[PDB]
């Protein structure tokens, strides 16, 4: 089935603006039907910084009906950008081409003011 | 080393 | 300093709802200044499934300048909501009592229907 | 376990 091989780990879902999450799933130690999610994000997000490098992403997957949540840290060794996003969705794997559907939340800083913004990514398996 | 952003939404 | 306490320890916050977070930090191998979230969540919102048990949460710390983003499934040994929710939001220590102001998303199923809900948790510490 | 439809409805 579509929702097996996701587990496999070696798949890439791309988002509307070419965004790429690798996403690697490991057992959760205490949780039944859960799995810790490891992996990289690829940013290419118009008009933002951090793009083109991988970034590791953490977060924790339900596999009994699909549903995930992770998140990145904008600092590695190429860009910091000092901000972290979070998305939260589920697979949808009932049409011909699987898709994550998410929301997510990224926090930053503009000069001394703190913000949360809102938006929404799917993202297609390749 | 890593270059530095405001955000990243703003260099 | 208040931010090197928090890394230091397993800190205690509650929220508007009555449910607590408790945070734990580990440093990143990979990504500088930057710290591998795990703790634990108990919910105590009124109306809800998954009620008065920890569970597990993950996620990611920005030191810098104190912004975080984790998760939790709601899946232990005492109850299952066959759901997830993820928390983002930034650290404020300016007042004397800390603050953690947050946006989350639960995604769930009703029936056969997924959704995704928003909302906003304002945690205040336990000290 | 127990099962919840999910985390707003029983």
């Amino acid at each position: 089935s579509p929702d097996m091989k996701l587990l496999a780990g070696a798949s890439n879902w791309v988002n509307q603006s070419g965004s790429v999450a690798q996403f690697v799933f490991t057992p959760s130690p205490t949780q039944p039907q859960t799995y810790e999610v490891s992996g990289n994000y690829i940013n290419n997000a118009q008009g933002t910084g951090c793009k083109g490098t991988p970034y590791p992403l953490s977060g924790a997957y339900y596999s009994g009906n699909q549903i995930i949540s992770f998140s990145v840290v904008w600092s590695n060794a190429s860009a910091n950008c000092q901000s972290a996003t979070g998305w939260t969705g589920y697979f949808d794997f009932s049409g011909s081409q699987a898709v994550l559907k998410t929301d997510w939340n990224l926090a930053f800083y503009s000069g001394s003011t703190p913000a949360i913004q809102q938006g929404q990514d799917d993202f297609m398996q390749s | 080393v890593a270059t530095v952003s405001e955000s990243f939404l703003t260099e």
